[PDB]
RNA sequence: UGCGAAAGCAGUUGAAGACAAGUGGCUUGUCGUUCGUUAAAAUGGCCU
């Protein structure tokens, strides 16, 4: 059965994400509402539904932390200078991120974000980062709970898309790599568990107008790991 | 038939020491950080950060 | 249609066990019917096509027996979260109904076979099958103490069965469709109700004669009877509840419902009741508030009016009033 | 943390003769039109129903003007003598005009060529003709025959009722606005008679003694009516036969009245009065018929009217003068593929459970002095004060904000000759006013405290200080003589 | 205050006033589901 | 209350906090709260402190 | 006014500082590149330091200091560093 | 950009599945897509406002 | 500082010790020092 058949959408469905554990599907579009559906085979019903006024949404993501796997945030954002974060509690407590901590000129719209995990690498403490794709070549990485700007990674060209790769190192330590593509086809990989420094820079063979990069086969941002040893 | 009582609280009363800069805030968060334990000069207030009410 | 595939109360109506699908796999959860005395952990069926066909509360480590569709009765403790023991027949046939009396579990098969298991010994005691009963989908033990004689088996047509002779001793005219509820009321009566009809009939288990017919005003999903036959509450297809008060007295051959309860929200949206529970003066109704999470309500059903409309508070357009901010933002 | 409080504009204690809401509303009737008629405008009526046209009765023609272009849409010129009264029926469908030969002629409105019927009333001139306001098929015409007549417009041969009884020159009718059997007529002997039409009709049920010869009688409530004649107007409770207000706020005789109800206004009701000396005034019936606004015109005003209660468009006040001209003052009032792509932007949360709202409201734009005081650019805030296009209260409030807030001296530190001349050249103008002169005093005192050497060097602000000295000399003569007047009426307590 | 009491304010601001089977299953489930 | 990004020396401000900050500290495990003591020194006759934590996300006064 | 440090191989930015208020006309460094001094039309001289062992092992300049010494501009800056001259 | 433009390419073999989607799959103008982490289950959202749902029976 | 009214009316401004600079002393100046008396400045300014 069509998942949003129970409660129709009033716009084109711009983003779509499953929950990492629960049977929930979050849809959202330019009608500035976001809907969660308990999906099954027969009767995909609507769990809850939140209409953010004056804020059409373009990307919406279930985030679930690695430490306790008990937060269940929803980060959502559109063509705005803010990004909402709903804390799932089954009223609804949402917060708004609207401060680039000195970096507002290079981030004029919170549309293209991605959420990922990051490790402190002196403690074994992970925390979520949101990653915002900005104007020049910039990716502004900031904390997913405090909203503090952690670091920024600039590629040379027109930034078009990016993805997050993880690689394990030892027992309980992994490393986060940001993979960002020019429009022209040249790809930067930034190690960002340290300071956001480039470790590899390669070039796509062929390809001249590049719109979308993705990784897969392990833990992406859309197949997320529930436990840190499962990365 | 008249009786005196003290019924309502007072000042929060942090560390009133000299020679301690920084940590003079003796209020604590819980470990399951849902309620905030502040002393007063008359009592220990325990507020709750979710509902902003005093719960104990 | 309802996401809750199977659901049943414990005796005394204190907990509700319910099987719902969760993104192509069945999951079995238990909720307390009153919090004043969430439970966020489920039993997960790990196969995409293994599913629960029936479930029964045992009575004292508390457990559920879940009759699956691969010839197995799983026995699952609820305080822990594992199937403690896996009864199996020799076959792969789905099992249509189970029951137990004391420690003696009985079950029916899709090949119309009867199996008997012992919960104290974890063993298949008996396996048999009887003639002219060929589409069985309900059994009910007629209670006679620790003796577990006289099963009562339905196939659209109820048949009383002596197990020492493995033979049929009475034959009741059932329905025109498969029987969906078949429950013993007193030591001389049993109620039965079929799939897709709104007529229960109470039969006399000693003669075969139908005492009375009970008429819901919508197709009956589940029923509960209070433990002393004085009240029967059925829940129907349109999400309503109908209480027949004292149905076993002299509205002479067929009786209508005495009380009818439905739930609406503050809006006008009618939520459906599934699977209520009744006892002496106390009635506990269940619905789903969000998509699959059950909410309950206790009611003194003897002092409510006849046409009762429970009102629940449910989010429809409410402005998200944050506790850390006044109304002016 | 809060938002920043806005800079509050310095308001002084209010002076006398402030702008009332009534006179603000009645003062936005502007853009006067003067249309020269052939003779004195005697009557003017409005269309009731689509209340958007008005008929002006000049001599020997009646012109319907539109209430959106103010030009003559239609005109009625086939009268033999001076046409006197012209009013629309309550349905606004046809137009009656009494003529100086005693021939009431009723046309249909918006068609001057189809004269519908010509009632031949008295041989004397017929001076007032109006339909019933409740009934549709009866027309009341009074004439210089000292007798009014009610005519059924089906049987237009004999009058269906003949209201006599008045001794001299009946010039006005009126109908009572809830009881349709009740006709109040007014004549040049005073004595508003009024008649129950179910009775004989040759005797009034009672009579109201306006002492002057009345010029008009209108009905405000179903109970109270207002008669103007002579220098005053009086109001009369009709259930108790008794006068209860009289306003005589004119010099010459009040020629006409009319009344408005429920229209979009601070005034819930309004009676305006036109009075042969140039003045038309508006009186508010809810606070005891007190006058709230007035217009003065270029000659003796003979008749006036306003747009009716349901005007819904361009709203008019018209006054026709005895000089032979007409004065109108009005108040006025991408792709289907792209839209399918950008569909949802007008939804606003109807079927949705929770609806979150944290879009902050966009406040008024900050002026340059306010954002400079915010940015702590205090000398730039003083510079932004003394631009030419600044309001006087705005220069005063940024001076007062720099005075209270920080330092006059900080705002004045880096200055010289060319950058002090705006301040002192404004202080010349601000020293005259009472509300500014304390701030002007301490600002001039500080600038001569810390620029006493530039006084010596530059001669082209020496002369500015001398002009300021003569200004304070004039102002101190004024502030001394005000204390003398204060004493000389303290003597008279 | 306007209902026959008198409030007073201490110098350290304390306001004072002068006036006129299943049970163990329930317990262990509320433990194990929290 | 300013918070200095020590990489680029970049301040983020919170400007009108009804009292001078006599103590400030991060509080959570991830640092999601700031707790502050505000001395409110317009009256010189008493030392009256306001205790104000606030969530670090949108810098709103959670539980003053 | 921004001063940027770019990794030569990979030809890409490591970190950007928003230091001056107007143009940065001239900038220079010392021998062992523990400091970078910079100046321009807003007439302050900024110093960016990497002298800490953690700064050298992390490749992280910090905006250390800032001095206002000139009257109008700085159009030229240079550095000399020897055993008896720095 | 156009209607029904969705392909599922099998890999490591790098070969597009040739039996789905067909000409009668109501994919629409595919403006989002999502995979379930456990069930083996596609959600495909189009410009009409419809999430269509499919289950891959390998999982 | 005290009494006052928002005007005003009476009172002032010592000592010890340590340290710093300059030329063990002498001079000058300070004090997260004590006793007694009712007693201007580090280019450094306010969020989305």
């Amino acid at each position: 059965k069509d998942a949003n058949a129970s409660h129709p959408s009033h716009s084109a469905i711009q983003s779509l994400s499953f929950h990492p554990s629960k049977p929930l599907l979050l849809t959202g579009g330019y009608d500035k509402t976001l809907r969660i559906y308990h999906i099954d085979g027969k009767t995909n019903h609507l769990v809850t539904s939140l209409h953010l006024v004056g804020s059409p949404i373009q990307t919406c993501t279930f985030y679930t932390s690695l430490s306790n796997q008990n937060q269940q945030n929803i980060f959502t954002a559109g063509r705005r200078r803010y990004m909402h974060s709903w804390d799932l509690s089954l009223t609804a407590k949402i917060e708004k991120f609207s401060r680039l901590y000195g970096h507002e000129s290079t981030q004029r719209s919170f549309e293209n974000f991605k959420v990922a995990h990051l490790q402190n690498s002196q403690t074994n403490s992970v925390h979520g980062i949101v990653l915002l794709q900005g104007n020049n070549g910039w990716i502004n990485i900031l904390h997913s709970t405090s909203g503090l700007w952690l670091m920024g990674c600039k590629i040379e060209g027109v930034i078009t898309d990016f993805c997050i790769d993880y690689q394990p190192i030892s027992r309980g330590k992994f490393r986060t790599i940001l993979i960002a593509v020019n429009a022209y086809g040249e790809v930067w990989e930034f190690d960002l568990n340290k300071n956001g420094h480039v470790i590899r820079r390669w070039k796509d063979q062929g390809g001249v107008g590049i719109t979308k990069i993705q990784v897969g086969g392990g833990t992406t941002t859309t197949c997320p790991a529930l436990q840190i040893s499962k990365i | 038939q008249y009786k005196l009582s003290v019924v309502s609280g007072g000042k929060p009363a942090l560390n009133n020491l000299s020679s301690v800069t920084g940590n003079k805030n003796i209020a604590r968060l819980s470990q399951d950080q849902r309620n905030y334990i502040i002393p007063f000069n008359n009592q220990i207030k325990v507020y709750s950060v979710e509902t902003r009410q005093c719960v104990k | 249609d309802s996401p809750v595939l199977q659901s049943a109360y414990d005796p005394s109506g204190q907990y509700l066990c319910y099987v719902t699908v969760a993104l192509d796999k069945q999951r079995v959860g238990v909720q307390p019917t009153q919090r004043a005395t969430w439970n966020e952990n489920f039993l997960y069926l790990e196969d995409s096509k293994l599913k629960v066909t029936c479930l029964k509360w045992v009575n004292d480590t508390v457990a559920i027996i879940l009759g699956m569709n691969n010839g197995e009765i799983w026995l699952y403790s609820v305080l822990a979260n594992e199937v403690t023991y896996k009864f199996t027949t020799g076959n792969s046939y789905e099992i249509k109904d189970i029951d137990l009396m004391g420690n003696q579990l009985w079950c029916i098969d899709s090949s119309d076979a009867f199996y008997q298991f012992d919960l104290l010994q974890f063993k298949l005691l008996q396996h048999f099958r009887i003639n002219n009963c060929v589409q069985l989908n309900k059994l009910t033990i007629v209670p006679a103490g620790d003796s577990v004689a006289q099963l009562l088996v339905a196939s659209h047509s109820i048949s009383l069965i002596d197990i020492e002779e493995k033979k049929v001793v009475m034959t009741f005219p059932g329905h025109v469709s498969p029987v969906s509820t078949l429950q013993v009321i007193t030591n001389e009566f049993f109620i039965s109700g079929a799939e897709g009809d709104r007529f229960l009939n109470v039969y006399d288990i000693h003669s075969g004669m139908t005492k009375c017919v009970l008429v819901a005003e919508s197709d009956i999903k589940e029923l509960s009877h209070s433990g002393q036959a004085d009240s029967i509450a059925v829940t129907t297809e349109d999400g309503s509840l109908e209480i027949f008060v004292d149905p076993l007295v002299s509205g002479n051959k067929s009786k209508k419902s005495s009380k009818k309860i439905q739930i609406v929200s503050k809006d006008g949206r009618k939520v459906p009741i599934y699977n209520a529970f009744i006892n002496k003066d106390l009635l506990n109704v269940s619905w789903l508030q969000n998509a699959t999470m059950p909410y309950f309500k206790n009611l003194q059903w003897r002092e409510i009016p006849n046409e009762y409309t429970v009102e629940i508070s449910l989010n429809w357009n409410n402005k998200n009033k944050s506790a850390d901010r006044d109304l002016h933002g | 943390s809060t938002a920043r409080p806005r800079i509050i504009t310095s308001k002084a204690p209010l002076l006398p003769q402030q702008t009332t809401p009534e006179q603000r509303y009645w003062r936005q009737y502007t853009s006067a039109q003067l249309v020269k008629e052939h003779n004195s405008v005697t009557h003017i009526s409005f269309n009731p129903q689509h209340p958007h046209d008005f008929a002006v009765t000049s001599s020997t023609r009646v012109q319907i003007f539109s209430s959106r272009t103010r030009q003559v849409i239609k005109t009625f010129s086939r009268f033999k003598d001076v046409v006197y009264s012209a009013s629309f029926r309550s349905d606004g469908k046809l137009l009656c005009a009494g003529d100086a030969t005693g021939l009431v002629s009723v046309y249909d409105s918006y068609n001057p060529r189809t004269i519908l019927l010509s009632i031949n009333a008295s041989t004397h001139p017929t001076h007032v003709t109006k339909f019933h306001t409740q009934d549709n098929k009866i027309l009341a015409t009074a004439s210089d025959d000292r007798v009014t007549r009610l005519w059924d417009i089906s049987n237009a041969y004999e009058p269906q009722l003949e209201l006599t009884g008045a001794t001299d020159y009946v010039r006005t009718l009126s109908f009572i606005p809830a009881a349709p059997h009740l006709v109040a007529t007014g004549s040049y002997d005073g004595l508003i008679r009024l008649y129950d039409t179910r009775s004989s009709g040759s005797t009034p049920i009672y009579s109201l003694n306006h002492d002057q010869p009345v010029e008009n009688v209108i009905a405000v409530s179903p109970t109270q009516i207002v008669s103007c004649g002579g220098n005053n107007f009086k109001v009369w409770d009709l259930t108790s036969n008794k006068k209860l207000y009289e306003r005589g706020n004119f010099n010459k005789a009040v020629t006409c009245l009319d009344y408005v109800e429920n229209f979009d206004s601070p005034m819930q009701s309004a009676l305006i009065a036109s009075s042969l000396d140039g003045h038309v005034k508006v009186f508010d019936p809810l606070d005891n018929f007190q006058v709230k606004f007035g217009w003065k015109f270029s000659g003796p005003v003979l008749s006036c009217a306003v747009s009716p209660s349901t005007a819904q468009g361009n709203r008019h006040l018209v006054a026709g003068l005895s000089s032979g001209l007409l004065a109108i003052r009005t108040k006025k009032k991408k792709s289907n593929n792209f839209q399918r792509m950008m569909r949802g932007s007008e939804y606003q949360g109807d079927q949705e459970h929770i609806i979150h709202n944290d879009k902050v409201r966009s406040q008024r734009r900050m002026r340059a002095f306010e954002r400079n005081i915010n940015q702590f650019k205090w000398s730039e805030a003083l510079d932004n004060a003394f631009v030419p296009g600044m309001a006087k209260e705005l220069t005063l409030t940024v001076l007062q904000e720099l005075r209270k807030r920080g330092k006059v001296r900080v705002a004045l530190y880096g200055r010289d000759e060319s950058t002090l001349e705006p301040l002192l050249n404004w202080c010349l103008k601000g020293i005259e006013d009472v509300r500014s002169a304390s701030i002007v005093a301490d600002w001039v005192a500080v600038v001569l405290e810390l620029y006493g050497n530039t006084l010596e060097s530059s001669p082209v602000l020496q002369e500015l200080m001398i002009d300021l000295k003569t200004k304070v000399r004039h102002e101190i003569h004024k502030s001394k003589e005000a204390q003398r007047i204060e004493g000389m009426l303290q003597l008279l307590t | 205050n306007y209902d026959t009491d008198f409030i007073f304010l201490d110098i350290e601001s304390t306001l004072g006033v002068v006036g006129t089977n299943s049970d163990i299953f329930a317990e262990q489930l509320h433990k194990l589901s929290s | 209350m300013s918070l200095w990004q020590l990489e680029t020396n970049s301040q983020q401000f919170l400007p009108r906090l009804n009292g001078i900050i006599i103590d400030c500290q991060v509080l959570g495990p991830q640092g999601n709260y700031y707790s502050l003591i505000l001395q409110m020194t317009e009256n010189n006759s008493n030392s009256d402190y306001q205790f104000l934590l606030l969530n670090a996300s949108d810098l709103t006064s959670k539980l003053s | 006014g921004s001063i940027k440090f770019w990794d030569f191989q990979f030809a890409t930015l490591n970190q950007s500082f928003k230091a001056h208020d107007a143009d940065v006309l001239c900038l220079t460094t010392d021998t062992d590149n523990n400091y970078v001094f910079s100046a321009g039309v807003d007439r302050k001289i900024f110093q960016f330091s990497q002298n800490t062992n953690k700064s050298q092992k992390n490749n992280r300049w910090v905006n250390s200091s800032n001095r206002l010494l000139h009257g109008n501009d700085i159009r030229a800056i240079c550095a000399y560093q020897s055993k008896g001259a720095d | 950009a156009v209607k029904d433009a969705l392909r599922l390419v099998h890999l490591p073999s790098c070969s597009v599945f040739s039996n789905w989607p067909t000409s009668g799959t109501p994919l629409g103008k595919v403006t989002s897509v999502a995979f379930s982490p456990s069930g083996g289950l596609l959600a495909v959202g189009n410009e009409q406002g419809k999430v269509r749902l499919w289950k891959l029976n390998h999982y």
